């Protein structure tokens, strides 16, 4: 029948495209993922954090300067974790002198403040990301008392943090940028971190493949 | 482009500054040497709202005066005073955690947040062209709002305000909301984000026509705490650290004097 | 340390998968050019060649039973066999046991057809 | 539902997201 013939022709076309793509890859076709990025695939509960710490001492000689977290809260995601499991993370060992960037939702603002306190940090700052549209207007949202049009990145700090590698009074606490793919943080957060800590060691937890950047150690199930 | 015709539209809409009401049954004015040291259980009972117009004394605000965060702890809010209602309070960046912990140790649960995005007026004036008093700043803001189609080509990130702060530059001012459960709320009618053109000397001291925005937000969030004449024999909204000149109808104004 | 190329190489050698890092410590860009869980490893290629020499082209049901690759995609199996043989039409090459190809060289050097994508055309 | 198979952008291997099973669908539909 005709549909079989059309399917066969489309199969041949996509086969030729497939074969060209793997020929190009075998030739040495580079990827969108930058070099000098250290991706780690694991589960953070089952992760052997001592091995990661020992490797970081062996190569870099000192622990991470900025830690960013976008925890999988029990609000709906499809891969959530309990608040006590996230609290049980050995975050106190991964860092001694530096910043932590935790993206908190409104429902988890208070528990985020509590965990940042328990981990040994002091809440000193907070960056608001105001969502823009393609037209340049404010993107609306949903809430209980008010409409939500922003997201919060609570910023704690512990230990000696002004030691010649962090920069003070750098960039605004507001990011007015367009909404990219779902749950994807704006790209300007990495530029702000670069302004805060130039060419340092950074660790990001619960990472996806779109979060891979130069000099960033990333830990995630899909990454 | 900027779309500032839509981000600053509330400043040309049907929001005028409201004229104060004299001492009558519609408003009540109380003069107290200190709210943080006095018993508020007698000035009003069953308060459906409690806005604390607190200006805080922090390191960010340099060479200024204001309240102190340690003095909020010993502010008694008896249950008879305050059974069901929302408490509103201005927050700095240094004291947000202290505010939330102190309010949790009293019976109030954090529910929401409200921030003001600040655009500088000097930048807007310079883009338009190619110690100030309050009336002078008012007429400058009117001038900016008039020629609102000359700076339309400018990049909005170039007009934002960038005040000095130890970690990231200050561009917003936030109002925290806490709730105590023992309200007939109206839910989603105001966004968490509002844009304002402001003078750079002290943006924390919100002026009129924006304080009016906050009053309208609070009074549309709580459409049953309005003082209808004759129907209600007691006021249901209390605003601490009031302005000695403008007594908003339907509120209890407490002025430190 | 002040060398992020070598630092990244060493960290990827010690803490990253073998499918994410090369032997010398370089990023395996083929891994990141495909969706996760669909990367064809050199172990899979070796297992495919071993199955071909064991059983032949034939049908691919047996190779998916003894599970040389760990229950991989069978479509990738009858697609990546064409790359080694050099012809996108293996219907006439059915059920043949081959250890050394001896066919890719002769069938990739036909000037009459289009030698596009390092492959002869039907 | 023929055109929707490729409208979404996939990786090079996944682009046959149903031609994998359409490879046997054609055989079964030719059988009967
Ligand atoms: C809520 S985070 C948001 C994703 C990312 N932060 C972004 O901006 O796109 C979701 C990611 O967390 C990761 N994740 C979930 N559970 C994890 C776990 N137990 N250990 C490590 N990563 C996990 C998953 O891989 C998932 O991609």
């Amino acid at each position: 029948q005709g549909l079989l013939q059309d399917i066969e022709k489309r199969i041949l076309h996509y086969k030729q495209l497939f074969f060209k793509e793997q020929n190009e890859i075998a030739n040495g076709k580079r990827s969108m993922v930058p070099d000098n990025s250290i991706p780690i695939c694991s589960d953070v509960t089952k992760l052997n954090f001592q091995a990661l710490i020992d490797a970081q001492m062996r190569h870099a000689g000192k622990m991470f300067d900025v830690i960013m977290m976008d925890p999988p809260w029990q609000l709906s995601a499809y891969d959530s974790l309990s608040d006590e499991k996230i609290q049980n993370m050995p975050i106190q060992s991964l860092q001694q002198d530096g910043f932590i960037f935790v993206w908190a939702i409104n429902a988890k603002y208070r528990v985020t403040i509590k965990m940042i306190e328990n981990w040994g940090y002091k809440l000193v700052d907070e960056i608001t990301w105001v969502k823009k549209t393609v037209n340049g207007k404010i993107a609306k949202g949903h809430g209980f008392y008010l409409q939500h049009a922003k997201e919060s990145c609570l910023i704690g700090v512990k230990g000696d943090v002004d030691n010649g590698r962090f920069k003070k009074n750098i960039a605004s606490d507001v990011i007015f940028s367009e909404r990219r793919g779902q749950s994807q943080k704006p790209e300007e957060i990495y530029q702000y971190i670069n302004q805060l800590c130039p060419n340092g060691n950074y660790l990001e937890i619960f990472a996806r493949r779109n979060n891979l950047h130069d000099n960033w150690v990333s830990i995630g199930n899909e990454l | 482009d900027n779309q500032l015709s839509l981000l600053l539209k509330w400043r040309n809409d049907k929001i005028p500054l409201k004229s104060a009401s004299e001492t009558d049954n519609k408003c009540k004015v109380v003069n107290v040497k200190n709210i943080f040291k006095s018993d508020l259980s007698k000035y009003g009972a069953n308060l459906q709202a409690l806005f604390i117009n607190a200006l805080w004394k922090v390191k960010s605000r340099k060479e200024k005066e204001g309240l102190n965060i340690n003095d909020l702890s010993n502010l008694k809010i008896p249950l008879s005073l305050m059974k069901n209602g929302i408490l509103f309070i201005w927050s700095e960046k240094e004291i947000l955690g202290q505010i939330v912990e102190i309010m949790e140790q009293k019976g109030f649960t954090y529910i929401e947040n409200f921030s003001i995005m600040f655009l500088g007026l000097n930048k807007c004036l310079q883009s338009i062209n190619h110690e100030k008093s309050i009336e002078q700043v008012t007429q400058e803001k009117k001038f900016v709002m008039n020629n609102l189609d000359i700076l339309k080509s400018t990049d909005i990130n170039n007009l934002f305000l960038r005040n000095n702060y130890p970690y990231f530059k200050k561009t917003r001012h936030t109002l925290l909301m806490f709730r105590r459960i023992g309200l007939e709320l109206r839910h989603q009618r105001t966004s968490d984000v509002v844009f304002e053109v402001t003078d750079e000397q002290d943006p924390s001291k919100v002026d009129t026509m924006m304080k009016e925005y906050v009053y309208q937000m609070i009074e549309t969030l709580l459409p049953k705490a309005q003082f209808i004449p004759g129907v209600d024999k007691h006021l249901k909204m209390m605003e601490l650290f009031a302005s000695t000149d403008n007594y908003r109808p339907g509120w209890i104004s407490v002025i430190e004097k | 340390p002040l060398d992020f190329t070598q630092y990244a190489k060493n960290m990827r050698k010690d803490l990253s998968n073998q499918d994410i890092c090369l032997e010398d410590g370089a990023l395996n860009h083929s891994y990141f050019l495909t969706k996760k869980g669909q990367y064809w490893t050199p172990l899979n290629q070796k297992a495919l060649q071993r199955g071909i020499e064991l059983f032949g082209v034939g049908n691919w049901k047996e190779i998916n039973y003894d599970e040389f690759s760990g229950k991989a995609n069978i479509v990738e199996l009858e697609l990546r066999t064409c790359m080694i043989l050099g012809i996108n039409d293996i219907t006439e090459y059915y059920g043949k046991k081959i250890s050394e190809e001896e066919q890719e060289e002769i069938k990739k050097s036909n000037i009459a057809k289009g030698k596009k994508e390092n492959k002869l055309k039907d | 539902t023929l055109e929707d198979i490729e409208n979404e952008k996939f990786t090079n291997l996944e682009i046959l997201t149903h031609l994998y099973n359409l490879k046997a669908e054609i055989v079964r539909r030719l059988a009967e």
